[PDB]
This record gives C-alpha cells, structure tokens and sequence, in this order.
C-alpha cells in the first residue's frame, strides 16, 4: 500500500523543506562594485 | 545590487520542490480519513445571478 511510503516522504521532505529554506538568507551572492576616479 | 549565485539558486529550487512534495504526500495521506459528503446542493438559483 502507498501508505508507509507517503508517511515517511511527508517527513523527509517536510523537514528537508524547512532546513533547506532556513539557510537561504545566508547563502552567498555576487555584488557589483563601483568606483569613481579623478583626474580624468 | 546583489545577484544570486548558482549554489543559492540550486538550494532555492530544491528546497521549494520539497514543500510541494510534502504537501502532495499529505494529500495522498488524506485518502483514509476523508469524510465523504452526500453531494447535493449543486445549483445557484436566480436572484444570485442577478
């Protein structure tokens, strides 16, 4: 029966859907830099 | 003016797929305790269309 399988999928994808979203604000991005020089 | 890297995009996609997977698993789990309705009252009337 598709019961003992869904019962563990709803957990291993419900906890790994919180632990994988809790570290999104911390992952690295790439930032652009700007610099004005003088004289030119 | 940041821009997401490849690791951040991969994590953001693979952690958003897991939410839908878990909700689908819950929907499949709800097939046992669902309280089936008599399935009547399937019309609207006249003074609701007006």
């Amino acid at each position: 029966e598709p019961s003992r399988i869904a019962r563990l999928i709803a957990v291993v994808a419900g906890i790994a859907g919180v632990l994988l979203c809790g570290l999104v604000p911390l992952l690295p991005v790439e930032e652009t830099t700007a610099t004005v020089l003088w004289p030119q | 003016i940041t821009s997401p890297t490849l690791l951040k995009t991969a994590v953001m996609v693979l952690g958003l797929a897991c939410v839908i997977g878990s909700i689908v698993a819950l929907a499949l789990l709800d097939r046992g305790w669902r309280r089936r309705p008599p399935r009547t009252r399937g019309r609207a009337g006249l003074w609701t269309w007006i």
